[PDB]
């Protein structure tokens, strides 16, 4: 019902998410942000059940910030993705399972750019591109068709726009605006939102 | 319970309660261990205060599992605690890995229990040193585990009364290529250095460990070895 | 001294001094007696009155531990009452488990083992109390047991605890109680208490009498005022 | 019971923790243990106290413990206390790897065990662990590293340090010949043999050396063979003999 | 070395006796109850000019109608102050009303002999609080002043002095206290007695003053207000 | 001296010095008197003021509509024991819908206060009580002590110089059962007065009165409410 | 006889490696003033101990040191009375619990080993004292015949041909080791009589049926049996004819 | 569980265990804190064979708060990690970041608890906590083993805290605060009263309003030491 998308290029990770906060038949917020900064070079995009998403994302964020304070360096995107997986998997068979679907996008000095997909069951996959929500059923084939591993950030935003246009055209849910950010060797960069009249 | 340690460091950096536990071992009846090329021998002085003692009721040389055996010097009642715990630990290893516990693994697990009793609240250390034998990698093993929780792999060693002299006799009479039968003869000879009186098959106890596992020698087998002297 | 501060410490000669000191508190206390006869058990207590301001019956030293069991104490009274509660709860537990009245030897064994448990550790102190348990059943007869601070429990024909324990004992030995009834034994109990009481040293006192036997239907109860007054008048007249 | 209570975690009037200080006294009696950090590796050289004709060699080493794929350590003190701590160091390292799917950065493994030692000096009423540890390792943050920890739960990183018997004498001897940034594993091995020769009384069977190097993106931890130790020891005798010639002949001319 | 719950041959717990002695080392505080309000005044005892005097809090607000003056080990008082504040808010939540000055004093007093070693929770109190408190506020019974010591004994006072020079300040309060005195006269007498017993010369930074009046909430005096009162 | 610091340690004389030291706490506190007639149980107390500027410490506490107490000893221990009594009384009305028999409440105090006298690191309650009550057995005056022992009393006095009060009560105890409430309170006040030196007398500042009876729920009289009782005699 | 710190007050090693508190527990056994003897025969095992009833005021039937642990296991206790009843109670529990978990009557050696193991804990943990008592158990083993086992306040335990406990333990064991060295049949009568005559010669007392108590187990009747004054008198009068 | 009362009152009204913990602080390296106008400075007194990084006594608790300590360094590490966890736990429960006073209050209550709970001895450290609240006000606070805390304009803890405090009392002027470079020199000037050589034995870190903690390298410290000698002769 909410949309997340990530496209990993040779030296960057492009991510986008819808900006709707909804309750029942009403769009309560048109400028809502579903991205969470973990480190200077890591974003956690989170989607799912109403309480779970912010509770889970914030807990991981503060523990990632605690690691930075205790050791003087930040966790790598891989270590952060695995730490997120460990918490989600530990809650799975517990009294409190979190119904969250997420994407972790990061940049590491040594490993380069990375995109991780995680579902509410805590399965973790490294992907060149990925999407979450009903929107992924309409946009995954667009990325299969046009994505190449050497895709430039300029071309990646065009591809992202192609995906977001398909939702406007065929998806029954409103979703008019999208948050867009890109991560590289210089950290997290805010791009202009994708908007439709 | 008392939640504070009873063993503490003295100003000279000593754990005086472990040193006093070692004095209990030093006062105990002699014990010998000899790792032969094809097996291990454990021999001990099982001398009793009277004829009225039923010799075959209690044992000093004890099996832990099918391939591991034990002997000791020091406190008899403390020893039984360690035998029960060692037998238990060997069964836990077997349930998990479905393979008989390597001698070094059993020694390490029993040494940990012994170390606990030097730091845990309201307890004194064990006044026992163990001599553990075994057969596992197609090769024999002999270990000593003392009251502090420290262990040592030995080719041959002595513990208890007159142990410093037993170790010198072993030093000159030990060869890495000795066979199990010859090592039993040598083990009884080390005990005879400090034995006060006449040595019969009822006042000494011998245990062996080879490819066929660990077992105690019957008094008839001990009699045949004593015939050779 | 040194070896006498904890019940978890033996002295070099194999003694537990904290238990012996708890027994001294019993010896320093007033005298209580118990006598087993042909048809029951009779209790008598020399209850010294510390103040004329107290009510008659205050600081009772005779208790109903079960409907068929009575308890007579000597020593530290708060410890004694605590032991009466342990005995009550123990007797109640037996009835819940088996559906009938706890046999007195069993009740004594059970209570004595709580007492014993307080003689092994530094965490707790031994009870400063010695007590007797009396009962009467048709299948069991008359039964009198006595437990001391160490945890020892024995069966008795005659028994005395406190200040004049040995003085009351030589007076009890003069009775052939095996062929006597509760009704005649009450007079004897009051008499022995009046003999051992030290008028000079312990000014005034109240005689406490209890009994459980064939007469009471195996129920432990107070000896009625009239029989108590007859035994009390008899005790005073024999003293002359 | 207050009569029998040793009071192990209390302060002395000078703000001192006596059980910790008494544990440090024990460490002085244990075998000499040193660590030297070089540009291409890091090493541990330790005096062997289990030297006896009738001892059997069943383990790879006596005082060297592999902790993880990129780390190893050496101890000085109560060897049963060292077995407790080394086992815990392995559990901490496996717990970090299970959580982040990356090996525990060297300093983090040290601080983790040190917090346990520290707890033993503040509460619990228990005696402290009578062990001092030397840690050698490699990580993607600081590369080759050397650490030292005490019964107090106190630690520090070092270029070269010593624990155990004649520690101060060995440290000052290291202080003279250690050249910062210009040490190779070859020169550090010769310094380890030089320092041990003086702080002991020197057969290869009374010493134990281990090196930590990087080979093809993988960490290599190896305890040197008895022959290899004889070669380093022999070269040291051939340097002391050459040194005696550059004193008797360099005074006449 | 005896335990913390050992009685002396005189019938007092040693640890409580010594906690009373610890208050004889705290800075002196005075409280005066008057039909027009209660005033609380205390000496800050500033050790260095580099220390921020605004960060020495010896008079605190428990609730709008209740204030607290403290003396002794000030870190120990911080726990009792917060427990008092929590009790007022728990009472407000449940009963929809303010607590009486006496009920708040009693609530804090219930924690007094809650120390010990054997039969206790993992991190329970090992010793008493080395604090003396002066609660001052207004309720349906009018202005009231209450005293409390480490033993937990709490009592109502018309005038009370606690701390190092409590013996001398109580003498001065006894000779100057009149039941029908005004709030202005009580404030001045407090400042006079404090100037007398204080080592340093009293100024608007060295001391703390507060009033709780019927009709006025708890008020901490500002530097400008303290200087205007110092004049007389 | 070595048998001095623990309740678990018996001295060689069969004495527990820690219990005997706790008993002293009662003797240090001000005197209180408790006495009874056929219809009323009365408690009278001397309230101690720390200074002329301080109020006189509350000596009389309410437990239930049918029970009230007078304290002597550590006030925090008195508050703890009073709260225990109040709860035990509340449970009895919740479960049985009937007031707790006074003698049964006193037994609970004896069991409760004995526990710490037999366990290491624990201490006796340093407080003594005088308990006024009224139930199916009429009025009562009970006495509880740090030793965990308890007494059923005709009348009683505890605290500093309380032997003086006991001498008066021992003489007039023949009159007590037939006294009317004013005659009974007067007797209690005269016994309380005996403890006081010859200089000072009973005022409406240092006198506290507690009354329970056949027609009266436990009521506490303290300042102006004390005046009707203090008009009966002049030394 | 070296001492350091609290080694005479609690169960911690002395500088020589002794446990003074355990040594003191052996001295506590003799405090009772009694002596016990247990003798094993060809087809039986008998226990005998002094029955000192000095007061007619006691109910002599409640004054005993012989206890039934199970139907086929009986014991004689020497030492501190309450400690001994506590140990008997524990033995009874351990025996009943063994049958519940394993489905067979506990062997005498196993019950003795278990009591000895429980006793060893008191020897190693400081908060409690060892029991100042000694347990001697008897019973017929299905495969091993009659058994006599003894356990210590030290935690030691052993099987015996004949044994003793109490004040005259050393004197009774010297008597028994002389009697066992001579070739005897060891019938029931010989075993009962050797036990009675060991105690009599050692205490220098000609016994009366009320001055001793005897407990027995046989291959024919393995149930623990306590002898009556009449049955004990039969043995005493048979011993008089020699 | 070990339930012995470690810190108890002595006959005179003293808490000896807490006073003994203050003796351990007195033996620690001198730590100095100075609160300037747009900057806060921490300086700590100082083996060639030692890695300096592994033994720094100036730690960051959060982006806006940092601290220095004097006393038992292992104890300090425990206090520091608890303060660090608390800063994140504060952001998680209330969203907004911690104030210098909030985290000082947390550290002080932790220290006080260890002076009144069974089985524990007090922490043998004193702390100088500096930073900027969200509103931008610079802060300096000091905690000690007892659990007391106060705000300061400037302060010193550890070895020779008395003589360095007296120096700061005379040299803390509005002219000495005027520039960010002048306040840094004040910490150096004060540290030179106890540190015999200076520069080589000084660890110094600064925190500017919206800037994160900045550790000054030895060459930077040598520059400010050289500037002091110019002022000294002129
Ligand atoms: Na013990």
């Amino acid at each position: 019902m909410e949309y997340l998308i990530g496209i990993q290029g040779p030296d960057y990770v492009l991510v986008a998410s819808d900006r709707v906060a909804a309750s029942n038949i009403v769009q309560m917020k048109d400028d809502h942000d579903k991205m969470f900064k973990m480190s200077e070079k890591i974003l956690l995009l989170c989607v799912g059940e109403a309480g779970d998403t912010v509770q889970f994302a914030e807990y991981i964020q503060k523990n990632v910030q605690l690691y930075k304070m205790r050791n003087g360096y930040e966790l790598s995107p891989t270590a952060a993705a695995n730490f997120t997986r460990r918490n989600l998997a530990d809650c799975l068979r517990s009294r409190t399972p979190y119904h969250v679907n997420l994407l972790l996008a990061g940049y590491d000095e040594h490993e380069g750019p990375a995109l991780y997909y995680m579902d509410y069951l805590a399965a973790l996959a490294k992907a060149p591109f990925a999407a979450h929500g009903y929107g992924a059923f309409l946009t995954l084939s667009i990325l299969d068709r046009y994505y190449t591993p050497t895709i430039s950030r300029e071309r990646a935003v065009e591809l992202l726009r192609k995906c977001l246009e398909e939702l406007q055209k065929r998806f029954i849910l409103n979703l008019p605006t999208f948050s867009v950010r890109i991560i590289d060797k210089n950290g997290i960069h805010d791009l202009d939102n994708i908007s439709f009249p | 319970g008392y939640s504070f340690s009873l063993t503490t460091f003295s100003p000279s950096g000593k754990l005086v309660q472990i040193e006093y536990a070692l004095a209990a071992v030093a006062g105990g009846a002699p014990s010998v261990g000899i790792k032969a090329a094809n097996g291990v021998v454990l021999a001990t002085e099982k001398k009793q205060k009277s004829i009225l003692y039923d010799e075959r009721s209690v044992h000093k040389v004890e099996p832990i599992t099918k391939h591991i055996g034990l002997v000791y010097s020091g406190m008899g009642p403390d020893y039984r605690v360690l035998v029960h715990r060692a037998r238990k630990l060997a069964q836990q290893y077997y349930l998990v890995y479905q393979e008989p516990i390597p001698t070094a693994q059993l020694v390490q697990r029993v040494a940990s229990v012994m170390q606990e009793y030097t730091q845990s609240g309201g307890v004194r250390p064990f006044g026992v040193s163990l001599l553990i034998c075994g057969w596992n990698e197609g090769r024999p093993y002999l270990f000593q585990s003392d009251p502090s929780g420290a262990y040592f792999a030995w080719k041959a060693t002595a513990m208890g009364k007159n142990y410093v002299n037993g170790k010198t006799f072993l030093e000159k009479r030990y060869n890495e290529d000795l066979e199990l039968e010859d090592a039993i003869h040598t083990a009884i000879l080390t005990l005879k250095e400090s034995f006060e009186g006449q040595m019969t098959e009822d006042n000494i106890e011998v245990g062996i460990c080879n490819e066929a596992g660990f077992r105690r020698l019957t008094p008839t087998e001990v009699k045949d070895y004593l015939a050779a002297i | 001294t040194g070896y006498d501060l904890s019940a978890s410490t033996f002295s070099p000669d194999g003694r537990v001094f904290q238990v012996e000191y708890a027994m001294k508190a019993v010896e320093n206390s007033s005298t209580a007696i118990g006598i087993r006869c042909k048809d029951g058990v009779v209790f008598g207590v020399e209850k010294l009155v510390l103040s004329k301001l107290y009510e008659e019956g205050s600081n009772k030293r005779l208790f109903n531990v079960d409907r068929h069991v009575g308890m007579a104490v000597a020593g530290l009274l708060a410890d004694a009452r605590s032991l009466a509660d342990i005995a009550r709860e123990e007797a109640s537990n037996f009835r819940s488990n088996f559906g009938y009245n706890i046999p007195l030897k069993h009740l004594a064994d059970r209570v004595a083992m709580y007492v014993h448990a307080y003689t092994l550790y530094s965490a707790v102190r031994p009870f400063g109390c010695s007590f007797m348990l009396g009962s009467y059943s048709v299948n069991d007869g008359a039964q009198l047991y006595m437990i001391d601070p160490s945890g020892v429990s024995y069966g008795y024909w005659g028994c005395a605890i406190g200040k004049a324990r040995q003085a009351a004992k030589t007076e009890i030995e003069k009775l052939q109680m095996k062929e006597m009834t509760c009704r005649d034994i009450v007079k004897e109990v009051a008499k022995i208490i009046y003999i051992v009481h030290d008028e000079v040293k312990d000014k005034a006192f109240e005689l406490e009498l209890s009994w459980v036997g064939e007469l009471t239907n195996g129920r432990h109860e107070i000896v009625p005022k009239d029989i108590r007054e007859e035994a009390e008048k008899y005790a005073k007249e024999s003293l002359k | 019971s207050r009569r029998y209570d040793s009071r192990t975690t209390i302060f002395s009037p000078e703000g001192r923790l006596y059980q910790v200080e008494y544990a440090m006294e024990a460490i002085g009696h244990a075998g000499t243990c040193l660590g030297i950090l070089a540009n291409d590796g890091v090493l541990l050289a330790a005096e062997r106290r289990n030297i006896h004709k009738l001892l059997d060699e069943v383990f790879f080493s006596e005082k060297i413990y592999k902790l993880n794929e990129d780390m190893a350590c050496s101890v000085a003190g109560i060897t049963s206390d060292a077995n407790v701590l080394t086992n815990e160091l392995r559990l901490i390292a496996q717990r970090y790897l299970l959580q982040y799917q990356e090996p525990i950065p060297c300093e983090q493994l040290v601080t983790a065990l040190c917090d346990i030692k520290q707890a033993y000096t503040q509460f619990g009423g228990k005696r402290p662990f009578g062990v001092s540890l030397l840690y050698i390792g490699w990580d993607k943050h600081y590369g080759f590293q050397l650490y030292q920890s005490d019964p107090s739960g106190n630690y520090g990183g070092w270029k070269a340090t010593c624990i155990g018997n004649n520690s101060a004498a060995a440290v000052s001897m290291l202080k003279q010949d250690y050249k910062e940034g210009e040490m190779t594993l070859k020169s550090a091995l010769a310094l380890a043999i030089k320092v041990l020769n003086k702080t002991m009384d020197l057969s290869a069977e009374k010493v134990e050396i281990a090196t930590l190097t990087r080979e093809n993106g993988k960490t290599v931890i190896r305890v040197l063979k008895q022959k290899e130790v004889e070669q380093l020891i022999k070269k040291h005798e051939e340097e002391e003999a050459k040194a005696e010639r550059e004193k008797k002949e360099k005074e006449q001319k | 070395d005896r335990g913390v719950n050992t009685f002396s041959p005189e019938g007092r717990l040693f640890q409580v006796e010594y906690a009373i002695e610890a208050i004889k080392l705290g800075s002196t505080a005075i409280g005066i109850q008057t039909s027009e309000g209660v005033c609380l005044a205390v000496e800050k005892r500033i050790t260095s000019p580099l220390m921020e005097p605004s960060s020495i809090e010896k008079i605190v607000e428990i609730d709008a109608h209740i204030g607290c003056a403290m003396s002794g080990l000030i870190a120990d008082a911080k726990t009792l102050i917060d427990k008092a504040r929590v009790e007022t808010q728990n009472h407000w939540f449940t009963y929809n009303e303010t607590m009486t000055v006496e009920s708040v004093t009693q609530a804090v007093s219930n924690l007094a002999l809650q120390f010990g070693e054997e039969d206790a929770d993992p991190g329970a109190m090992s010793r008493p609080f080395g604090v003396a408190l002066l609660f001052g506020g207004v309720d349906e019974k009018g202005p009231q002043l209450f005293h409390m010591d480490p033993s937990g004994t709490f009592v109502q006072c018309d005038a009370r002095a606690i701390g190092s020079a409590s013996e001398g300040a109580q003498s001065s309060l006894q000779e100057v206290y009149h039941k029908s005195m005004t709030l202005k006269e009580a404030i001045k007498s407090s400042l006079i007695i404090l100037k007398q017993v204080m080592e340093e010369k009293l100024n608007a930074t060295n001391i703390e003053l507060a009033t709780v009046q019927p009709g006025q909430n708890f008020h901490m005096f500002t530097k400008e207000e303290l200087e205007e009162v110092i004049k007389d | 001296n070595q048998y001095d610091n623990d309740v678990t340690v018996w001295s060689p004389q069969g004495r527990i010095h820690q219990i005997e030291y706790a008993m002293e706490a009662v003797k240090q506190g001000s005197a209180t008197v408790g006495l009874k007639s056929k219809t009323h149980a009365v408690l009278v107390a001397l309230k101690r003021a720390q200074s002329e500027l301080a109020a006189h410490q509350k000596k009389i506490l309410h437990v239930d509509n049918h029970i009230g107490i007078s304290i002597a000893g550590l006030t925090a221990d008195a508050r703890l024991l009073c709260n225990f009594m109040r709860q035990e009384c509340l449970d009895s009305r919740f479960v049985f819908d009937r007031p707790l028999p006074v003698s049964r409440l006193v037994s609970l105090i004896g069991s409760k206060t004995q526990i710490p006298t037999q366990r290491y690191g624990r201490r006796p309650y340093g407080v003594g009580l005088l308990i006024a009550g009224y139930d199916d057995m009429g009025p009562h005056i009970f006495q509880t002590c740090p030793s965990a022992n308890y007494f059923d009393c005709r009348a009683m006095s505890i605290g500093a110089r309380s032997q003086s009060a006991r001498t008066y009560l021992e003489r007039h105890m023949s009159e007590f059962m037939e006294c009317n409430l004013n005659e009974l309170v007067k007797h209690g006040l005269r016994a309380l007065r005996e403890t006081l030196p010859a200089e000072q007398d009973l005022t409406t500042k240092n006198v506290s009165i507690g009354i329970v009876g056949k027609d009266l729920e436990f009521t506490i009289y303290d300042d102006d409410d004390v005046s009707p009782f203090l008009e009966g005699l002049e030394e | 006889g070296s001492s350091a710190g609290f080694d005479r007050h609690i169960t911690i090693f002395s500088p020589e490696g002794r446990l003074y508190q355990v040594e003191y527990a052996f001295k506590a056994i003799n405090q009772g003033g009694l002596t016990s003897v247990a003798v094993r025969g060809k087809d039986c095992a008998v226990i005998v101990t002094q029955k000192k009833v000095p007061d007619k005021l006691l109910d002599s039937s409640t004054v005993t040191h012989l206890f039934k642990i199970t139907e086929n296991i009986g014991c004689v206790m020497t030492g501190m009375t309450a400690d001994s009843r506590s140990q008997v109670q524990r033995a009874r529990y351990e025996a009943a619990n063994w049958k519940y978990k394993y489905g067979y009557e506990i062997p005498v050696d196993m019950l003795c080993k278990r009591i000895a193991d429980i006793s060893q804990v008191y020897t190693q943990n400081a908060e409690m004292r060892p029991l100042g008592c000694c347990m001697i158990l008897i019973g017929i083993d299905e495969e091993q015949g009659p058994q006599v086992y003894k356990c210590d306040p030290a935690g030691y335990y052993c099987g015996f041909k004949a044994t003793a406990a109490g004040v005259k333990q050393t004197e009774s064991t010297s008597f028994l080791e002389k009697k066992v060295k001579k070739k005897f049949d060891w019938t029931f009568e010989q075993t009962v009589e050797t036990a009675i005559t060991c105690l009599s010669t050692v205490l220098s007392i000609d016994f009366k049926p009320s001055e001793i108590e005897v407990g027995v187990v046989t291959v024919e009747n393995p149930k623990f049996r306590i002898l009556t004054e009449a049955e004990i008198d039969a043995h005493l009068v048979a011993l008089a004819e020699r | 569980s070990y339930d012995r009362a470690i810190t108890v009152f002595s006959p005179d009204g003293h808490l000896f265990q807490v006073e003994y913990a203050q003796e351990a602080v007195k033996k620690g390296s001198t730590a100095v804190g100075v609160r300037g106008r747009d900057i806060v400075v921490l300086g700590v007194e100082k083996a060639k064979l030692q890695d300096e990084r592994t033994v720094r006594k100036i730690c960051a608790l959060d982006d806006n708060v940092c601290m220095a300590f004097a006393g038992l360094t292992a104890d300090a590490r425990i206090v520091i990690n608890r303060a660090r966890v608390e800063c994140q736990s504060h952001r998680l429960t209330v969203e907004d970041p911690v104030t210098v006073e909030y985290i000082t209050r947390y550290i002080a209550s932790l220290k006080q608890r260890y002076t009144q709970s069974n089985g524990r001895r007090p922490f043998g450290i004193s702390a100088l906590i500096v930073g900027f609240d969200f509103d931008g006000t610079p802060r300096l606070y000091q905690t000690d083993p007892s659990g007391t805390y106060h705000a300061w304009k400037a302060n010193a803890i550890g070895r020779g805290a008395k003589s360095v405090r007296e120096f700061l009392e005379k040299n803390y002027t509005d002219e000495a605060i005027e520039t960010d470079d002048l306040t840094i020199k004040l910490v150096i000037k004060a540290l030179l009263e106890v540190v015999q050589s200076g520069g080589k034995n000084i660890e110094l870190a600064v925190m500017r309003r919206d800037q994160s903690l900045k550790i000054l390298n030895p060459e930077e410290i040598e520059k400010y030491v050289a500037e002091i000698e110019k002022e000294k002769e002129e």
